[PDB]
């Protein structure tokens, strides 16, 4: 038998998020 | 990523203006025919051409 990965269980909001940011990129890795 | 530009360039402008001032100066400096000090017979002679001529 499989599964179908039940439940959380914990609830939100969605709040696709409104005020944007600006997003930096993060490549900086040793140099 | 974020626009975010202005007002940081009239420093820059005043920059290019102050090279150009710097390059104006220079091509001022040089000259052969404007105010060197000389001997006596030459600026006696140039005395004598500014006086005669603020009277003219």
């Amino acid at each position: 038998k499989k599964v179908v990965k039940q439940k959380n269980h914990v609830y939100t909001p969605v709040y696709n998020e409104l005020i944007e940011k600006y997003s930096e990129i993060p490549l900086n890795d040793k140099l | 990523h974020g626009y975010d530009v202005s007002g940081a360039n009239n420093k820059q402008v005043i920059n290019e203006v102050a090279r150009e001032k710097a390059q104006l100066e220079k091509i001022n400096q040089y000259y052969k025919t404007l105010l060197q000090d000389k001997e006596q017979e030459y600026t006696t002679r140039k005395n004598n051409q500014r006086e005669i001529l603020e009277t003219l």
